[PDB]
RNA sequence: UUGGCACCUCGAUGUCGGCUCGUCGCAUCCUGGGGCUGUAGUCGGUCCCAAGGGUUGGGCUGUUCGCCCAUUAAAGCGGCACGCGAGCUGGGUUCAGAACGUCGUGAGACAGUUCGGUCCCUAUCCGUCGCGGGCGCAGGAAAUUUGAGAGGAGCUGUCCUUAGUACGAGAGGACCGGGAUGGACACACCGCUGGUGUACCAGUUGUUCCGCCAGGAGCAUCGCUGGGUAGCUAUGUGUGGCAGGGAUAAACGCUGAAAGCAUCUAAGCGUGAAGCCCCCCUCAAGAUGAGAUUUCCCAUUUCUUCGGAAAGUAAGAUCCCUGAAAGAUGAUCAGGUAGAUAGGUUUGGAGUGGAAGUGUAGCGAUACAUGGAGCGGACAAAUACUAAUCGAUCGAGGACUUAACC
C-alpha cells in the first residue's frame, strides 16, 4: 500500500533508464530535399515522395 | 481444407440418399448382438443434419414406449446398410429442437 | 527409431475395417532431406539433423545456404536432431519419406502447445474459484501465498503468467494411415500446436 | 450423468415412483454415472401397495439417461428423460416389469435380465 | 473485425456514417484504426454498386445514409448517396476487380496523438 | 493439550470456524517390503523398514470436535502467528438497541440465553509468477545442439484366468504369475458430442423514420425468439503414470573365523521396497566454469611517437511498413513487389432455410412457382486490384604467454 522508504535518487534514476523517447524514424526527401517519415506522405513537397497526387 | 476432402474422399458413403430435417426417414443398422450381427430398424424424424464431408452427422428422433429417444449417426457410416425416407416433412427450418417439448398431435409434421 | 518433421494440417475421422469411427490428425511431410550427421567422434553425441520444408532464396542467409549447400539441397524452414537413430540408415542429402513408418506403428508427436497469452490460475493451474455469491469478494484469485513463519514466498506459488507455447510431448499414438504420393500421416487423436504447426514424429521411447 | 441429489423414475414395477441418488458407485471421489452404472438411492415417491416403500435405501441400475452415451461407430444415443431400474445385489430387478426403452450399454453390463424384460433395447 | 471503443450499434452507425462520407466526399481525413475498417465496408458498398441489380440497390439502400450529395437541375432533383453510389462511383470501377480505396498515412493529430490518414476511392 | 511464568509487542503483533493456496514432520490411514503369531486357508493381530503418491460426498450444529447416512484402497496424526482477513467470508465471539431467566433496593449485571448490528488501503522494497532491454562470454555473424543443474510426474480399484487348484472335516478358499477394464489425477486438442459465439441467417412485437406502397433502417437487455461459423472451450476426444536398470532399508541368506563348535560379519559374496539414483516429460551455458558442431564474412581507410583511438563497410541484423498461428507492452513468428503479408475481388465452404422482383391461386390472412433460392464476420483456394514505396541506422579487422605439431 504505502512506501516503506522514500525512493534515493540513484533508485529513481536507475527506474528511469528505459523511460525514454526514440527518435522518429524519418529520412530526407529527393523531390522535396527535407526530412520525412517513411511511409509517409511528405508536406514538402506537398504528397507521397514517389506517388504524385 | 483440400488435403483432408481428398484424404477422406474414399470414405464417403454415395448410397446415402437426399434427406433434409423434417423427413422421415428408416436407418437400417447393424447391430453386433452376442456374436451374430442383426439389422434393427430405427424410424423417425430428422431432426438435425451437421457438419461437413466425412464428419457430417443426422440425428433421427422417435417416440419408443411413451419416451423420446434420438439416435445420431455419422451419414457416411458402414453401419448403417440402408437409409431410406419414407415421408417429406414441410418445415421451416434446419434444427427441429422444437419437437423435443412437443408429444403427439403437437408434435405432428405436414407432409409435402 | 525412425523419425519426421511434418506440418498439422487439421484434424478429421476415419472409419477402421472394423466399422469403428476415429478421430485423426494429418501431418504433410514433404521436403524431408537428410543434412548432417553428427557423430562421438566430431560433436560427442549421435544424431541426424533433418531439414524439413522448402523455404524461398531471398528469406535464407549465407550460413544457412552454406550449410544445405553440403547436402546439395534448398535452404530449409525447420532444422531438427533427432537422436536414438541408427546413423548407417540417412545419407547425406536423402529424402525421408513417410513410408519409414507404416500402419499400427507407435509414435511420439512433440510439438508446441497453441499460445493463450497472459492467463489466471483458473485457467493456467486449474486451481478453484472461491464462492460468487454469500458476499464473497474472491473469485478468480490465486489462494493464500503461503505461511507467515518464513517471511517470503516459496518457489512454486502457481500465479497468473503467459500460458502456452510450450513444447508438449505426446506419447504412443497409433499411425493409422501412410500416404506416401501425398506426404501424408493419419495419426490417431490430436498432437500439439495450431493448424500448419511443425510436428516431430518419432518412434515411441517407450 | 447423473450425481448425488439427482432424481431418477423408475423405469419398473416395483413400488418406487421416483429416487433420489444418494452415491455413485465404483471409486473414491467419483461425481458422475451414465447408463448402466449402479447408483445407490432413497425412494421419494412410492406407488401405493407396492413392495418397495418410501424411504427405503436401495440400490437402481441408470437404463436410459438424456446425457446418453456414444458407441464406437461414432453414433450416440439420447432419451428424453433420466430413468433406473431398482436391483439386487445379484443384477437382477426387484420388479417384475420393465417400463419404456433401455440401452444396448446394460446388454455388455451384463444386466440381462432387464435386458429381456425391456420392451425395447436401443 | 476491430471493436473502435464503440458498442454494436454505435460501431455500425459510424462504418454507416465514415462509408456514406467516402462515397459523397470521394477523400476524407480519419483515424488508422478508422480507415483500416472503412476501406472493408466501402469497397463492399462498390462491389454492390457493380452488380447493379435491384437486391443489390436495397442491400446498399440499408446500410448507406440518406443523404443529399447535390442538387443537379433539369425542376431541380436532389441527388442522393445511393445514387451517387449506383451512377457515378460504382460505373468509374467497372474494369478494376477490387480494391477501390487507398490509405495514405499523414501523421499524428495535435490533440490525443491519434494517428491520421487520408481514405480515397482510386 | 490443560497449565505455570510475565521476557517482545498497549504512539494496535486482528482474535474462533470456514473458503482459497498449500508446504513440512513421521509417531504410517492406504498402497510397497518384511519378522513374530495363540499364522491351516480366507481374514486378522503385533512389531520393523518405508513420507513416492494418495487420503470422499452428505445430514445436524457458527462451530472446532463429535455423532449419523452413503461410500472408499484409505477416509492418518501433527507443525507452519492453533499456516493463510494489505487474499475472501463474518455464522460465533468481543460495541451502542431490545427481551427472557436470574441476581441486585437501584443504576445495572451474568457458571446464561435470545433477535439485530459499518471487515479501510492506488504495492515503495524484498519475495513469488510471467515478459522485455543492457552488457558479458578475446573477431563479427546465422542455425543446430551437449546437459552441470533444476522442475514435473510418481496414486489405486474391480473382474477374468491360473483354480474351485494349494489349504481345509466342512464351511470356505489363496500366494506367485498372466490378461482385461475402471476411478481419481495430469497434458494436449476440437474431428465427434455439446457450450459460447453483441459486424452470420431467419422469425416476430411496439413505435419512429426512409415522401407513400412494397422493401428496408433506428430504438426497445444483442428488443425478444429459433438456429449458428471461426475462435475459445468441457461435461467431449486422444494420450500418460508402461516396462525396466543400478545401488540400498528392514529382512533373508552363503561362505567364514575371532571363539577346534556355533555364528549373515569381522575379511569376503549374494538376495531384497510404491522409497534413493537413473530411466519418462519440461526448462536449462549469466554452467561468468559463459561449453560443442555446421556454415558465413574477411583482414579496409585515415590517425596514434606509443599503446590504442574513430569511420566507412562485410556477413548479418534492425528501424519503418503489411500482419497472426503470436501478443498487456516489448517479444515471437509470417511477409515487404526476388511479393499472396493483410484488405479487396473471384470461386468455394460452413451456417441459415427458401431473398427481392414478378407471376399464379385465393374475397383475404396467406400459399405455390420462378429457385436448396438469397444472404453469408472471423474458414478454403486463386488473383498483385489497394497497401507493404522510398530510405536510413547498427554491425568484424580479431591481446599476450607457453606447448605441440610445424
Ligand atoms: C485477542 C486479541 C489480541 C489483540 C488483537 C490486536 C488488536 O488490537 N487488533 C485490533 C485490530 O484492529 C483493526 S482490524 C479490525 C486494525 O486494522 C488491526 O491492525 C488491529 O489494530 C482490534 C481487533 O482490536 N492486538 C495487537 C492484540
Ligand atoms: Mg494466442
Ligand atoms: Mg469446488
Ligand atoms: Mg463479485
Ligand atoms: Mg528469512
Ligand atoms: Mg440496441
Ligand atoms: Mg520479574
Ligand atoms: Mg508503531
Ligand atoms: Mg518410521
Ligand atoms: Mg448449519
Ligand atoms: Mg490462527
Ligand atoms: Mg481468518
Ligand atoms: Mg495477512
Ligand atoms: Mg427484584
Ligand atoms: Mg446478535
Ligand atoms: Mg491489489
Ligand atoms: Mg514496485
Ligand atoms: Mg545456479
Ligand atoms: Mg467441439
Ligand atoms: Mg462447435
Ligand atoms: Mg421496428
Ligand atoms: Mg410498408
Ligand atoms: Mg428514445
Ligand atoms: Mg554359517
Ligand atoms: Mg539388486
Ligand atoms: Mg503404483
Ligand atoms: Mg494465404
Ligand atoms: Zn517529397
Amino acid at each position: 500500500a504505502v512506501p516503506f522508504r522514500r525512493t534515493s535518487k540513484a533508485k529513481k534514476r536507475k527506474r528511469r533508464t528505459h523511460v525514454k523517447l526514440q527518435l522518429p524514424g524519418m529520412n530526407e526527401c529527393s523531390n522535396c530535399g527535407e526530412y520525412r517519415l517513411s511511409h509517409h506522405v511528405c508536406p514538402e513537397c506537398g504528397q507521397y515522395d514517389g506517388k504524385d497526387v | 481444407n483440400k488435403l483432408i476432402d481428398e484424404i477422406t474422399k474414399s470414405q464417403l458413403n454415395p448410397d446415402v440418399p437426399n434427406f433434409r430435417p423434417g423427413d422421415t426417414v428408416r436407418v437400417h443398422a447393424k447391430v453386433v448382438e452376442g456374436t451374430r450381427e442383426r439389422i434393427q430398424l430405427f424410424e423417425g424424424v430428422v431432426i438435425k443434419r451437421r457438419g461437413a464431408g466425412i464428419s457430417e452427422t443426422f440425428t433421427v428422433r422417435k417416440i419408443s414406449n411413451s419416451v423420446g429417444v434420438e439416435r445420431t449417426f455419422p451419414v457416411h457410416t458402414p453401419r448403417i446398410a440402408k437409409l431410406e425416407v419414407i415421408r417429406r416433412g414441410k418445415v421451416r427450418r434446419a434444427k427441429l429442437y422444437y419437437l423435443r417439448n412437443l408429444r403427439g398431435k403437437a408434435a405432428r409434421i405436414k407432409e409435402i | 527409431t525412425k523419425g519426421i518433421l511434418g506440418r498439422k494440417v487439421g484434424m478429421t475421422q476415419v472409419f477402421t475395417e472394423n466399422g469403428e469411427l476415429i478421430p485423426v490428425t494429418v501431418i504433410e511431410a514433404a521436403q524431408n532431406v537428410v543434412l548432417q550427421k553428427k557423430t562421438v567422434e566430431t560433436d560427442g553425441y549421435e544424431a541426424v539433423q533433418i531439414g524439413f520444408e522448402d523455404k524461398r532464396a531471398i528469406l535464407s542467409n549465407k550460413p544457412e545456404q552454406g550449410h544445405v549447400a553440403k547436402a546439395n539441397t534448398t535452404p530449409k524452414r525447420f532444422i531438427r536432431e533427432f537422436r536414438d537413430v541408427n546413423l548407417d540408415e540417412y545419407e547425406i542429402g536423402a529424402e525421408v519419406k513417410v513410408d519409414v513408418f507404416a500402419e499400427g506403428d507407435i509414435i511420439d508427436a512433440t510439438g508446441v502447445s497453441k499460445g493463450k497469452g497472459f492467463q489466471g490460475v483458473i485457467k493456467r493451474h486449474g486451481q478453484s474459484r472461491g464462492p460468487m455469491a454469500h458476499g464473497s469478494r474472491y473469485h478468480r484469485r490465486p489462494g493464500s501465498m503461503g505461511p507467515v513463519a518464513p517471511n517470503r514466498v516459496f518457489k512454486n506459488k502457481l500465479l497468473p503468467g503467459r500460458m502456452g507455447g510450450e513444447q508438449i510431448t505426446i506419447q504412443n499414438l497409433e499411425i493409422v494411415k501412410v500416404d506416401v504420393e501425398k506426404n501424408v500421416l493419419l495419426v490417431k487423436g490430436n498432437v500439439p500446436g495450431a493448424k500448419k504447426a511443425l510436428v516431430q514424429i518419432k518412434t515411441a521411447t517407450k | 450423468m447423473i450425481q448425488q441429489e439427482s432424481r431418477m423414475k423408475v423405469a419398473d414395477n416395483s413400488g418406487a415412483r421416483e429416487v433420489l441418488t444418494i452415491k455413485v458407485l465404483g471409486g473414491s471421489g467419483r461425481k458422475t454415472a451414465n447408463i448402466g452404472d449402479v447408483v445407490v438411492c432413497t425412494v421419494k415417491q412410492a406407488t401405493p401397495g407396492g413392495v418397495v416403500k418410501k424411504g427405503e435405501v436401495v440400490k437402481a441400475v441408470i437404463v436410459r439417461t438424456k446425457s446418453g452415451a456414444r458407441r464406437q461407430d461414432g453414433s450416440y444415443i439420447k432419451f428424453d428423460e433420466n430413468a433406473c431400474v431398482i436391483i439386487r445385489d445379484d443384477k437382477s430387478p426387484r420388479g417384475t416389469r420393465i417400463f419404456g426403452p433401455v440401452a444396448r450399454e446394460l446388454r455388455e453390463n451384463n444386466f440381462m435380465k432387464i435386458v429381456s424384460l425391456a420392451p425395447e433395447v436401443l | 473485425y476491430r471493436k473502435l471503443g464503440r458498442t454494436s450499434s454505435q460501431r455500425k452507425a459510424l462504418l454507416r456514417d465514415l462509408a456514406t462520407d467516402l462515397i459523397v466526399f470521394e477523400r476524407i481525413e480519419t483515424t488508422e484504426a478508422r480507415a483500416k475498417e472503412i476501406r472493408k465496408v466501402v469497397e463492399k458498398l462498390i462491389t454492390s454498386g457493380k452488380k447493379g441489380d435491384l437486391h443489390a440497390r436495397r442491400q446498399a439502400a440499408a446500410f448507406i445514409r440518406h443523404e443529399v450529395v447535390e442538387v443537379v437541375q433539369v425542376k431541380n432533383r436532389p441527388v442522393y448517396a445511393l445514387q451517387k453510389l449506383f451512377d457515378d462511383v460504382a460505373p468509374r470501377y467497372a474494369e478494376r476487380q477490387g480494391g477501390y480505396t487507398r490509405i495514405l498515412k499523414k501523421g499524428p493529430r495535435r490533440g490525443d496523438g491519434a494517428p491520421m490518414v487520408i481514405i480515397e476511392l482510386v
